[PDB]
């Protein structure tokens, strides 16, 4: 049970800000499109 | 009978707020005479008020606005689901407005997500409503108000249905109609999609502006 | 930002008398509006006086109205509370508090500064 998860290049990171920082003007379309995702992938899944 | 005075006025408040208007003030005290076996009182008042003035605005918190227009009923990575029984997602969202000078961030979620069938531009047959409820007599204060009701062809709505149940964490999903469909019907007075008619409105008050009124 | 020390707590009989008093910091004391509290045992703290930074405005719950009384030294940085007639559910520990008050003659209900309390006990 001691696995552990390795950061490479195939890897991907990104900050998802907290909900004060979403009121920005900036981070305003992007926490919208990482929670539409978010109820996408626990909804719909892949169609390919 | 012993006239009575006021004393030394004491020290200024310092002013108390760090925004805006405050007030300070000055305490004095009947203590030097002294009104004694009668008199009068002191003659005036103990306590002066002035307001002081810090020239720096306030923390307004920031509002949400109305929410915007719901994003179409399609599927990202596809095509179109109008006119199928295929129900879909669709987001709308929000802008917080007027947070001024380190105020309070808007509460609640920017984004909404409901679920939804698509009949954008769909051949829907339909029906003839009944007379709906007199509007508001328009214009008011202008000249001959007058009310307005209608009848409008119906879209009969297709018997999908209303409660969609997805696996996943088993949730299940209240999915309502979207689009502007295309109802069809018979014509009823030389028109297919509303017809309506107009009354005026009878003993029409004139408008008095309510600070007009007061004064 | 203020500190508040209470005085003048003790043992009474039923019907005695007890005079309280409140110090409260003196560069920021004419800013504050004060108030007097108390918490019985057994019991949620509750409102007994209130007085504005003037001293002219005074507001008392029902339960002590007529019995107690609050004023206010603007001179000597203290607030008093004097209590006539004690009954043994007067018994409590009493808080002195002190709140923003913009105005000088409002009295306020809701503060954010308090003290460690003084013990005020009324034996029948
Ligand atoms: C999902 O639907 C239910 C069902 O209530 C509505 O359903 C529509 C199909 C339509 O019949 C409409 O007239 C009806 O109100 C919502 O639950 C509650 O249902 C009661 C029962 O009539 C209503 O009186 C309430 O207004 C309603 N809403 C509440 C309590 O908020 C439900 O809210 C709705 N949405 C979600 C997210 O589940
Ligand atoms: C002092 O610094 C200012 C920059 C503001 O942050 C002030 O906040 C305001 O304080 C007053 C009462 O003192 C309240 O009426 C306001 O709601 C609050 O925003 C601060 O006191
Ligand atoms: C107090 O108030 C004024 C002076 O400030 C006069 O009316 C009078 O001297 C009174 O004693
Ligand atoms: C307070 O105000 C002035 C001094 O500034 C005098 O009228 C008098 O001393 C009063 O008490
Ligand atoms: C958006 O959603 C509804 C109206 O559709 C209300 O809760 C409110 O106006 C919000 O801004
Ligand atoms: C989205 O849904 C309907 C339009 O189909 C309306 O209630 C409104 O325009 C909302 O934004
Ligand atoms: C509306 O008018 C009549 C009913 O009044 C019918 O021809 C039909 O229902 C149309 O939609
Ligand atoms: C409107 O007119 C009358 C009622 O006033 C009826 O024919 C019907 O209800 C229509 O909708
Ligand atoms: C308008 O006129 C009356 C009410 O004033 C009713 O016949 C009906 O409500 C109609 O919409
Ligand atoms: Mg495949």
């Amino acid at each position: 049970p001691n696995l552990s998860y390795i950061i490479g290049k195939d890897t991907w990171v990104e900050h998802w800000p907290e909900e004060d920082e979403c009121q920005d003007e900036e981070n305003q379309k992007q926490c919208q499109d990482l929670g539409a995702f978010t109820e996408s992938m626990v909804v719909f899944g892949c169609p390919n | 009978g012993v006239a009575g005075g006021w004393g030394p006025w004491g020290p200024v408040s310092p002013c108390p707020v760090t925004c805006g208007l405050g007030q300070t003030m000055e305490q004095r005290t009947c203590n030097h005479p002294v009104p004694q076996h009668g008199g009068p009182f002191c003659a005036g008042d103990a306590t002066r008020t002035h307001i002081c003035n810090t020239a720096v605005p306030c923390p307004v918190d920031g509002e949400w606005d109305s929410w915007g227009e719901w994003s179409p009923c399609i599927r990202r990575n596809m095509k179109s689901i109008s006119c199928q029984e295929i129900p879909g997602q669709q987001s709308r969202g929000r802008t917080c407005r007027g947070r001024k000078f380190d105020g309070h961030r808007c509460a609640g979620q920017q984004q909404d997500i409901r679920h939804c069938y698509s009949i954008q531009h769909c051949p829907l047959k339909g029906s003839w409503s009944e007379w709906s409820t007199w509007g508001l007599c328009m214009p008011p204060c202008g000249p001959n108000p007058t009310r307005a009701r209608q009848r409008l062809c119906t879209p009969l709505l297709p018997k999908y249905p209303p409660t969609v149940s997805m696996v996943e964490g088993q949730g299940e999903k209240n999915v309502t109609f979207w689009g502007r469909p295309l109802p069809r019907c018979e014509e009823l007075q030389g028109q297919k999609l509303v017809v309506e008619e107009k009354r005026p409105c009878l003993h029409v008050p004139a408008c008095k502006d309510p600070e007009e009124e007061e004064l | 930002q203020v500190q508040l020390v209470e005085s003048g707590g003790g043992l009474v009989q039923a019907g005695g008398s007890l005079r309280l008093s409140c110090a409260a910091s003196e560069r920021t004391f004419t800013i504050y509006a004060m108030g007097w509290f108390r918490q019985a045992p057994g019991k949620e703290r509750e409102f007994v006086a209130a007085i504005s930074r003037s001293g002219e405005n005074t507001d008392y719950a029902d339960s002590v109205k007529g019995r107690f009384t609050i004023s206010r030294d603007n001179n000597k940085n203290t607030i008093s509370l004097q209590m006539n007639s004690l009954k043994p559910e007067d018994t409590a520990v009493y808080y002195c508090a002190a709140g923003r008050a913009i105005l000088v003659h409002t009295t306020k209900k809701e503060y954010d500064h308090w003290g460690q309390g003084t013990q005020v006990t009324v034996s029948s």
